[PDB]
Formats: structure tokens, sequence, C-alpha cells
């Protein structure tokens, strides 16, 4: 929800 | 008995900790210099660690057995809620009961309660996190329920705006019952002695220093002043 950065680590 | 299975997941995790915790501290050289005079005279350099470590710890979530079957969303709650934790349990590897410090490796990255007072934080939340360090350290854990802990903190069930809190949960609890056990048959007394629920405490532990921590935080980013010497990574993860 707005978080480019987290998801990008996760992926 | 300590299944295959239980055995794997700690061999994982011990794994996914050496891959994310540098007990060298060499990247510590690429954070903005900290100074010790000044008003927040800390803040640059250990906005830049907790930085650097909320990475780390992303990477190591990443790597918990059942995590990545979590939706993205679910995944994104429990690191934005934990992270923090995360980061003063594993702060604990170089926290010293001879000075009450956390050491990294040179006396530039050495850093005491006055440190993180000239990062803006009060000892409303600094003194019950030197005593959590200590009462941690006096657990003497062995690496294998250090790593089992954190990723225990990470899949929490009752951390805010969490959607599939039942799959959440059937993670920990296998995570749960791994350490449970690893301690029965792996941990020699007097040391075992209540060693979970001491753990388990712990983590209660947290989340009141969770609670502090965001409370300060957000006066300090409250002022865009201090919330401009942050990082993006943290701004996002703690709240802007
Ligand atoms: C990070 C790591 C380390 C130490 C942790 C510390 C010491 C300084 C003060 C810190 C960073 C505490 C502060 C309350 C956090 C302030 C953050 C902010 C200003 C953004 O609100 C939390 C944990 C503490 C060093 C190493 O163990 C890696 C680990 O990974």
């Amino acid at each position: 929800k707005n978080h480019p950065m987290l998801m990008n680590l996760l992926k | 008995k300590l299944s295959e299975e239980q055995q794997h997941i700690i061999a994982i995790l011990l794994d996914a900790h050496h891959k994310t915790y540098d007990p060298t501290y060499a990247d510590f050289r690429d954070f903005r210099p900290p100074v010790r005079m000044s008003p927040l005279s800390m803040l640059p350099h250990l906005a830049d660690l907790v930085s650097y470590s909320i990475q780390k710890v992303i990477g190591f979530a990443k790597m918990i057995p059942g995590f990545r079957d979590l939706t993205s969303d679910d995944q994104i709650v429990l690191l934005k809620s934990s992270a923090i934790e995360v980061i003063m349990l594993r702060s604990n590897q170089s926290f010293t009961m001879d000075d009450m410090s956390w050491d990294c490796g040179s006396q530039d990255y050495k850093y005491d309660v006055t440190d993180v007072s000239k990062a803006g934080h009060t000892l409303e939340l600094i003194e019950p996190l030197i005593k959590f360090q200590v009462g941690l350290k006096k657990l003497n854990l062995h690496e294998e329920e250090h790593v089992l802990l954190m990723a225990i903190c990470i899949v929490s069930p009752d951390r805010p705006g969490v959607q599939d809190a039942k799959l959440v949960e059937a993670i920990q609890d296998r995570l749960s019952n791994t350490l449970q056990t690893y301690i029965r048959c792996r941990h020699p007394p007097p040391g075992s002695h209540q060693l979970y629920a001491k753990m388990i405490q712990k983590l209660a532990d947290l989340r009141s220093l969770n609670e502090e921590h965001s409370k300060q935080y957000r006066s300090l980013s409250f002022q865009p002043e201090n919330s401009m010497k942050l990082t993006p990574l943290v701004l996002e993860v703690f709240g802007n």
C-alpha cells in the first residue's frame, strides 16, 4: 500500500 | 525429538543470518560519519546504520520457511512492524555488558547511551532498551535460538494490518515448536530452565520497545528538518 522500496526488496 | 524438518529449519535460519549479518562491520564506512561533539549530531550516522539494517532484516525474513507463502501485503505489514524489533534483537550480537554499549569493531562505531541520545531519543526508550539488551545477553542464547527468535518475531499473527492471520500463525507455530523442541533436546540445564518462556517474554518487551520507539520517532520525524536527515527506506518503513 504505497511501499515501493519494501516491495522491491521483497520480490 | 528434533525431527529432520526442524533441523532443516534451524539450518536455513542459521545460514540466512550468516548471509545478512557481517560481524566485521566493514560496510559501516559507507554511512554518513558519526559526529560526537550539537543536537542530533548522531542522527545521520545512526539513521544510515538503521536503514542498512532494515535491508538486512528484509533479506533474512525472505529466507524464513513459509514467509514466501504469504501475500505481498502480509509480508509488507510483518516487516514494517517487526523491523525495529528485529534490529534491537540482532543488535545484541554487538552489544557488550563490559560497558553496556554496542561495540562494532572500532571506537568510531561503538555506540553508547549518549550516542543514541544524540540521535533524538530519550531515556524513556534508551534505558529499557539497555535493560533489554542486558537481559537478552544474560540468556546466553545459542545462535540457533537467536535466529529462531528473530524469525518468530517477524512472523507474528497479531501485527496491525495482517490479513491472513491464520496462515501467519501457522508459519509461526512451526518455528515456535521448532524452538521449544530445540531447547528441550539441545539446551542443557540449568540454562534451559524456563528458557522458552523467558524468550517469549522478550518478544513482549520488544512490543513495548516498539511502541515507545514509534512514539519518539513520530516526534522526531514530525520535524521536517529531522525527517530530512533520515533515509528514504527508513521513511517508508518507519513512517513519514
Ligand atoms: C543496527 C545494529 C546495531 C546496533 C544497534 C543500536 C545501537 C545504536 C542505537 C540503535 C540504532 C537504537 C535506536 C533506538 C534506533 C534509532 C532509529 C531512528 C533514529 C530512525 O528512530 C535501536 C538499536 C540500537 C549494530 C550491529 O549490531 C548491527 C545492527 O543491525
